[PDB]
């Protein structure tokens, strides 16, 4: 049994960063 | 005084990461579980001689400097390591594999006690 | 007894107390007469920072004393 | 105390005398040149920097 | 009494200290106290900075023990520089130039102390190549705003240049503080010691290199000159009774004489002369 | 919000994970006691 086949495929989950936060409190 | 300035450097925020590999010119290469590849030229707080490859460590966020050893035993997940109950299987429960039964107790149980036997007759047990 | 605080500033500022005063109650004047949080005062004496826990008793201080005022200064 | 750690990669091709291009583990690539006193001879594509 | 367009005035000397420092902690923030002079009603001078022991982190600074501070002003006043700090400041990595609302805790307690201590931001990574990315504020209270008072009193010097960025103004600008203009006073005697002084040379000024690194140079310039003359030729054989509103129609790129045949008769010209004429020079000053 | 997965004890040290960040050693805030933390349960945490 030859192979032609194909397949899908899942993300790439990395994508977050950092950020400065901007908190006011006195 | 030297004391005194390094007691405020060790803040508790550390980030967990392991060692791949270690070079003399005392440099280290890093991998942190944030996924990221940092070279290092010197390992900071701890003895050079003393870190080994894939120890974990404990590591700054901004500076990626070394703070902490944590050798402690915070690996893997808990399997196995129930202590709830000795298995409660009996040889009364087996049918047949008698034999099997006897050369198992051959090849383990007998050296799990009986070690000595081996050395003094001079051979080696799997 | 009258002391005498001293600032980074130039600022001079003289206060009555009583050697029966705890350090807290100290910060706790300087907050009413300047209007500045407690939290963010620190005050130093002839070189070490005084704490609260203790009267000026101890620390065996006199009258016309000049102590140092610091600001907690941060950023972020 | 002081040290700063550093960021790991490779050399693409060489690009001109001063310029190469360089690529990150799992960052974008970039244009670069290279230091004082490096012997540019080494920096066949491929190394480790 | 109110404040209006007024004025600040830093010497070099502080302005060099607070560069290199703030390139120098490069991955984290730093801060520090400046001194200096409330010279009248509305300008201030800053003389001199120094930086304090601290807790540095990858966006936030706190500084670790007082006695340091206390102690330098006592030993910088025998050696006579007896001002007392004018106003604190820090830096921002990679971000714009604005106050946090950490920042503002910080500065009530100055403006609480002294009446005027404006406070000092600075950026050393767009500070790149040729132009410095440093301000100054200070605060607004709350009430006055709700009430018809605006912040300020005006006079025609007000609106050079100050157009705010944007940035700054999504932040707390007017709304919670504003800017103050800034200029350095040079004064003079250091203005020779950089002037007349970072670049300079004495006997430089008689070297000849007479060997082939010149006449290989000459040998190459005139070698593609050549070929620039003969592209030059080529297209202006042209000659069509066409009118020069077209030619800039289709004119794009590679205008030969003006885009390059000329900068190479000047270059050819400079070298040569500048050359011949120190050797004629050097032929009498000795023997 | 976050979990804990391995509670030192007699050691004010903790370990967290935040599940899509790696794992920060991490302790308690001022008011909060102690006891009732136990092992294993989420947790809100501070972003600083």
């Amino acid at each position: 049994q030859p192979s032609g086949n194909t397949s899908s495929s899942a993300l790439m989950q990395g994508q977050r960063a950092p950020q400065k936060p901007s908190q006011n409190l006195v | 005084e030297n004391s005194e300035k390094i007691k405020v450097n060790k803040t508790l925020p550390y980030l967990v990461s392991n060692v791949i590999e270690l070079l003399d010119v005392k440099c280290a290469v890093i991998k942190t579980s944030t996924r990221q590849t940092y070279f290092l030229p010197v390992i900071g707080l701890v003895d050079a001689e003393k870190l080994k490859p894939g120890d974990l460590v404990g590591v700054n966020k901004d500076s990626y400097l070394i703070l902490e050893t944590l050798p402690t035993e915070y690996d893997s997940r808990v399997k196995a390591m129930e202590v709830d109950e000795r298995p409660t299987e009996q040889y009364s429960d087996i049918g047949g594999l008698d034999k099997q039964i006897q050369e198992l107790v051959e090849a383990i149980v007998l050296p799990m006690n009986h070690k000595e036997k081996f050395e003094n007759l001079g051979i080696q047990p799997p | 007894m009258q002391i005498f605080v001293k600032t980074l500033t130039g600022k001079t500022i003289t206060l009555e107390v009583e050697p029966s005063d705890t350090i807290e109650n100290v910060k706790a004047k300087i907050q009413d007469k300047e209007g500045i949080p407690p939290d963010q005062q620190r005050l130093i004496f002839a070189g070490k920072q005084l704490e609260d826990g203790r009267t000026l008793s101890d620390y065996n201080i006199q009258r016309e004393s000049t102590l140092h005022l610091v600001l907690r200064l941060r950023g972020g | 105390l002081q040290s700063v750690g550093q960021i790991v990669g490779e050399v693409l091709k060489q690009l001109t005398e001063e310029k190469f291009i360089v690529k990150a583990t799992n960052g974008p690539r970039y244009v670069v040149g290279c230091r004082r006193q490096l012997d540019k001879s080494k920096l066949k594509p491929g190394t480790r920097v | 009494a109110v404040d209006t367009a007024e004025q600040v005035y830093i010497s070099s000397l502080a302005l060099l200290k607070m560069l290199k420092h703030g390139r120098a902690g490069v991955p984290m923030e730093v801060m520090g106290l400046m001194l200096g002079e409330f010279v009248d009603d509305y300008t201030v001078r800053v003389i001199d900075v120094f930086a304090m022991p601290q807790s540095g982190t990858g966006v936030s600074v706190e500084a670790v023990d007082p006695v340091f501070q206390a102690k330098m002003l006592d030993m910088l006043k025998q050696t006579g520089r007896p001002e007392m700090v004018v106003g604190w400041y820090h830096s921002h990595p990679g971000f714009g130039c604005w106050l946090s609302g950490v920042d503002i805790n910080t500065q009530q307690s100055f403006e609480a102390l002294s009446e005027r201590a404006v406070a000092v931001v600075v950026d050393p990574i767009q500070s790149v190549k040729g132009k410095v990315v440093i301000d100054a504020f200070r605060l607004i209270n709350a009430n006055m705003m709700v009430l018809g008072h605006e912040p300020r009193q005006t006079t025609s010097n007000l609106g050079h240049l100050n157009k705010p960025s944007i940035q700054a103004l999504i932040h707390g600008l007017n709304r919670h503080y504003y800017s103050i203009t800034i200029n350095y006073r040079k004064n003079e005697l250091e203005q020779k010691m950089l002037l007349n002084l970072h670049k300079k040379s004495w006997m430089e000024g008689l070297t000849l290199q007479d060997y082939s690194e010149h006449c290989k140079h000459n040998e190459s310039v005139v070698k593609e000159m050549l070929e620039l003359a003969k592209n030059y030729n080529k297209a202006v054989e042209e000659e069509d009774k066409m009118t020069p509103e077209q030619l800039a129609i289709k004119n794009v790129g590679k205008q030969d004489p003006k885009r390059h045949l000329e900068e190479h008769v000047d270059v050819l010209m400079t070298s040569n002369i500048v050359q011949c004429l120190a050797a004629m020079l050097d032929t009498v000053v000795f023997k | 919000c976050t979990k804990i997965i391995n509670a030192d004890s007699e050691d004010p040290k903790y370990i967290i994970n935040v599940k899509q960040f790696a794992k920060f050693v991490v302790d308690l805030s001022d008011q909060v006691a102690p006891t009732d933390i136990e092992e294993g349960m989420r947790v809100g945490v501070d972003r600083n």
